RNA sequence: UGGCUUGUGGCAGUCAAGCGUUCAUAGCGACAUUGCUUUUUGAUUCUUCGAUGUCGGCUCUUCCUAUCAUACCGAAGCAGA
RNA sequence: UAGAGUUAAGGUGCCGGAAUACACGCUCAUCAACAAAAGGUGUUAGUUCAUCUAGACAGCCGGACGGUGGCCAUGGAAGUCGGAAUCCGCUAAGGAGUGUGUAACAACUCACCGGCCGAAUGAACUAGCCCUGAAAAUGGAUGGCGCCAAGCGUGUUACCUAU
RNA sequence: CCAGCAUCAGUUUUGGUGGCAGGAUAAACCCAUAGGAAUGUAGCUUGCCUCGGUAAGUAUUAUAGCCUGUGGGAAUACUGC
């Protein structure tokens, strides 16, 4: 599994995570067909909601450090199978549609802005 | 390589040469355990540690295996593993009698295919063999051993293999369920 | 005579088109195939059969080989990305003895005197450093000729040592 | 030079190269020549007559014990008055360390001019041949070939 | 010279016999079963010297005479070396007897004392190997307590020793408490 | 006649493209070869002229399994059978 | 023609005289004791390279998405026939697809990929010991005893050796 | 009368052990001193996580590679005794 991948692969959610402000970490905790797209169609224009392996965003956020911290206390949020949501399309609009959907499965919290919120 | 294997309050562990025990309130269990080099005989108070000074591939096994089986004797002489048979039938009815009255160290299966005869066999140690709840399909081994226990559906499986008429299309066969 | 019998050679050369009262026909059916046209051109990559020893490759065997990987160069394409040739031919004659007998026979027929092999047969011969099974195939994704010298050395007596040409 | 090989077993290749050295018999050996010829000689019967460098030494032993003539049994063992002088007396070769000195040097005379044999009859080497005998030559580890150095006590047992 | 079989291979004690039987020395050795020969029990099973195939059914009229018992073998085993050929050969053969179980209850050389070779170790060597006193049972070999018993003669044999013994023993102890 | 090779050739491994309903190997197998082997069927005067008398069968004196049937086992494109 | 002096060709566990020696090493199958096409998780070493805390790899655990039955062979073709375009989607992953399944839908699984875990793993390339291919008839029948070193290579040493 | 074999005393020839030396040479079983490059073990201190350890400082506890300069060691292939 190749370095150059996983190398750019960090790299690119620091320069996101840069570009924007908050975080909230999505709970995939067990979906069904239909219930994926539904999440995704309510954001749709500069969110952060794809998949992407673990190892590598753990990293990302960990070397993140775009004043003096990184992203702290985030570790706890994400274990198992979890998610980010992030980038330029309205603050509040795409926080809230995260849980329209997921009000049968529901998603988790995060720091907004960061401001720890559980 | 060396390794570590604890024993907790209730048990007591003893290893005496090649001669380990196990003791619990089940049973105390005897096998063996010594390949080439190999000391197991190294009693430091609660750990006792195998430990060798070679390596290589078959002398790799025997430095885990003798790790492996005393963690497995402790499981065994306090638990109680569970290994899991099922009788099976086509048409005929299937008889059974277990160890206890009747069965004085031997379990029996009658009227296996079309049996007027009868296909025995003994069984092992201190296996307390668990047939049945009211009635059930299942037998299902319980001892103080780990091999001894499983040994007993060995030798139920073998006995009345369906080999004179085939498997594939008689159903008649005392079959594994799962380990 | 299997090709066992058609290995090595103390039958000695002898294949001119002046001095010979006529040949027997032969099984060699074509020579190069897949490609005609491309030797080099769209093959800079080839497998030589290269023999360690120094044997006659008799008629029998050189259109066997060359038949199955024929029949089975058909369903990549029947014009596939190879190259099997045939290079050297059965120039020589292929001399081999019988109808012999001593005494109480038809007329005698001999053996020792009557040494000459009455001509019967055809052979090559693929010495060392020469090959009939040269293979040029291409470079990227489909070689298949590595698999067609299996099937190349098989029908074919020795041991022949595969190099990259 | 010396003698490695036996009597027998020689093509007419080898057998006429081997005519002029006069030498019956194994182990026994002549004193060659040195110039342009003996590159021919040893070229051709190599793995015949092996030969090396010995020292003064060497030769040296080998004229004593023996030490001997053409014609006449030998009254006063081989000395340096038992050459020039004694009772009668050879050619006039003086001491041993001249006769050695003699024929290594350059070789103005030939031994049988000096009143010895044309060979020597020699002895086996005390300390053996085994391996280096037949097997090969000399870069491998063999009798044959240039013994420079390992001559000295191989000619210090045959003497 | 009185040896003793015991824990150790067949050929490797036969062997260092056979040099010492050579002029017309009187060794005999005592016990064979307690012996080691190697193989399988696959390969060395149809053929082998007991009874399995070979040698046993291994006869003519004027002609052959084996074994079927783990006693016999080291007996037959030296004809196959010291022959009866030679004069000296078919005299070196009666100065050796060999014996199942142990008959003299004193100790001679048997463990600690013997010669060199004999007790090989196996660590890196040997998975497979047999034992004669394993290989002779269903051959016709019984009948144990007879053979076998002959552990128990040697068993008061070592009485023996350990008698008297116990007592010069007992002596020798209290003359060291001194 | 015996020896030798296996010529003339038998058997198997097997290159496995084809073709059998789909489908390299239930089965059928273009094209043939490598090792083994000594059976179809013979090449050779090696070893033999003060004997080298034949075939089918009766009768009675062996050993091996390249295996028909009896003990034991497994699988199918075989419903029990 | 004879007794000594020295050694070849070649031997020393034993029949039957001489090391049950010394040093290092793969391997212990009694290897040693014939055999090709053609083939292998025994078991060891060297070289090059993919791969690696920029989280290698396995097991266990998931997301199996919207456009959508993409399009087209064809009687029908359905991701799932043949052949080409080659994406959008949501831009921390799902390709216009790794394998199964029904004429086919109906049904199911997943490399790609996700999530636990946390260190050296894996392809080639080259060499050695092993290992598979190998059937026949009188009593060991590929040694008598038998040997796991009393086998073999490499390096060394001692003893024996032709009129 | 040749070969085997012969009292008793003295000596040669050939090879080795053991002690010693020359040709010719200096590594060693193991040999000085000064300056610069290096980097191993014990002990102490400080920092951080965790109950088990690790990183940094330590020339200021103790010791070394390899080169350069100066100074001092040095029995043996061959050959003889």
């Amino acid at each position: 599994g190749i370095r150059e991948k996983k190398a750019e692969y960090f790299a690119k959610l620091r320069e996101y995570l840069e570009e924007y402000k908050s975080l909230f970490v999505v709970g995939v905790d067990n979906v069904s067909s239909q219930q994926m797209h539904e999440v995704r169609k309510e954001l749709r224009g500069r969110a952060v909601v794809l998949m992407g392996k673990n190892t590598m965003v753990r990293r990302a956020i960990r070397g993140f450090l775009s004043d003096l911290p990184d992203f702290e206390k985030l570790l706890p949020f994400v274990k198992g199978y979890v998610g980010f949501v992030f980038t330029n399309e309205p603050l509040t609009e795409i926080k809230n549609v995260i849980v329209s959907n997921r009000v049968a499965a529901p998603a988790r919290a995060g720091a907004v802005a960061p401001e720890d919120i559980w | 390589t060396e390794q570590q294997i604890e024993v907790p309050e209730g048990v007591t562990v003893s290893i005496k040469s090649r001669i380990v025990k196990v003791v619990g309130p089940r049973g105390t269990l005897t096998k063996n355990l010594k390949h080439i080099d190999v000391t197991f005989t190294k009693v430091n108070n609660q750990l006792i540690k195998v430990a060798v000074h070679n390596g290589g591939r078959k002398h790799v096994a025997a430095l885990r295996t003798v790790k492996s089986l005393v963690d497995n004797m402790i499981t065994g002489v306090t638990k109680g593993y569970k290994y899991k048979m099922r009788y099976v039938y086509a048409h005929f009815p299937i008889n059974v009698n277990i160890v206890e009255k009747d069965g004085a160290k031997f379990i029996e299966v009658r009227n296996f295919l079309g049996d007027k005869k009868i296909r025995n066999v003994p069984v092992r140690d201190g296996v307390t063999i668990e047939f049945s709840t009211n009635v059930k399909d299942e037998i299902v081994l319980s001892g103080n051993s780990v091999e001894d226990v499983s040994q007993n559906a060995a030798d139920l499986q073998q006995i009345c293999r369906v080999r004179n008429k085939d498997i594939r299309k008689f159903l008649d066969g005392i079959y594994v369920s799962h380990k | 005579r299997p090709a066992r019998c058609y290995r090595y050679q103390k039958n000695k050369p002898y294949p001119k088109s002046r001095y010979n009262r006529a040949v027997p026909d032969s099984k060699i059916r074509i020579y190069d195939l897949g490609k005609k046209k491309a030797t080099v051109d769209e093959f800079p990559l080839c497998v030589h059969l290269v023999s360690n020893e120094l044997e006659q490759l008799s008629s029998e065997a050189l259109e066997a080989a060359r038949i199955c990987a024929n029949k089975y160069m058909t369903t990549v394409s029947g014009r596939d990305a190879f190259h099997l040739r045939v290079r050297v031919h059965p120039f020589h004659v292929l001399r081999i003895n019988k109808m012999l007998s001593c005494a109480g026979a038809d007329r005698l027929q001999q053996g020792m005197r009557g040494a000459w092999g009455k001509p019967h047969g055809l052979a090559a011969r693929v010495d060392i450093g020469q090959i009939i099974f040269s293979v040029r195939t291409k470079d990227s994704n489909k070689d298949v000729v590595v698999e067609g010298l299996r099937r190349a050395r098989y029908k074919f007596p020795g041991q022949q040592k595969i190099i990259l040409s | 030079v010396v003698r490695i090989k036996g009597i027998n077993k020689i093509p007419p290749k080898p057998r006429k190269v081997l005519q002029l050295l006069r030498l019956t018999r194994i182990n026994s050996g002549t004193f060659v020549k040195v110039t342009k010829a003996t590159l021919e000689l040893l070229k051709l019967i190599e793995p015949y007559v092996a030969y090396g460098y010995p020292s003064y030494s060497t030769i040296r032993q080998l004229v004593y014990k023996r030490g001997f003539g053409k014609i006449n049994k030998q009254r006063v063992p081989l000395s340096d008055n038992a050459i020039i002088e004694a009772n009668l007396g050879k050619y006039g070769i003086l001491s041993i360390d001249d006769l050695i000195h003699e024929i290594i040097t350059v070789g103005p005379h030939f031994k049988q001019a000096n009143n010895f044999l044309w060979p020597f009859k020699l002895s086996n080497p005390s300390g053996g041949w085994g391996v280096p005998r037949k097997f090969k030559h000399f870069i491998q580890g063999g009798s044959f070939g240039n013994r420079e150095e390992f001559i000295n006590k191989l000619v210090k047992s045959m003497n | 010279v009185v040896i003793d079989g015991k824990g150790h291979l067949v050929g490797r004690l036969a062997s260092v016999v056979a040099k010492q039987l050579l002029n017309g020395q009187k060794i005999v050795v005592v016990r064979a079963e307690e012996l080691n020969i190697s193989g399988e029990f696959f390969r060395n099973k149809l053929k082998y010297h007991d009874f399995l195939r070979k040698a046993t059914a291994f006869n003519k009229t004027r002609g052959p005479f084996h074994f079927r018992a783990p006693s016999r073998i080291f007996y037959k085993a030296l004809r196959g070396m010291v022959s009866h050929k030679t004069a000296r050969g078919k005299a070196a053969l009666e100065r050796l007897k060999v014996f199942e179980g142990i008959p003299p209850p004193y100790d001679k050389k048997k463990r600690v004392v013997v010669p060199q070779a004999l007790r090989v170790l196996r660590l890196k060597p040997g998975r497979k190997y047999t034992t004669l006193g394993k290989l002779s049972t269903s051959v016709g070999w019984k009948a144990a307590a007879a053979a076998a018993a002959a552990a128990a003669a040697a068993a008061a044999a070592a009485a023996a020793a350990a008698a008297a013994a116990a007592a010069a023993a007992a002596a020798a102890a209290a003359a060291a408490a001194a």
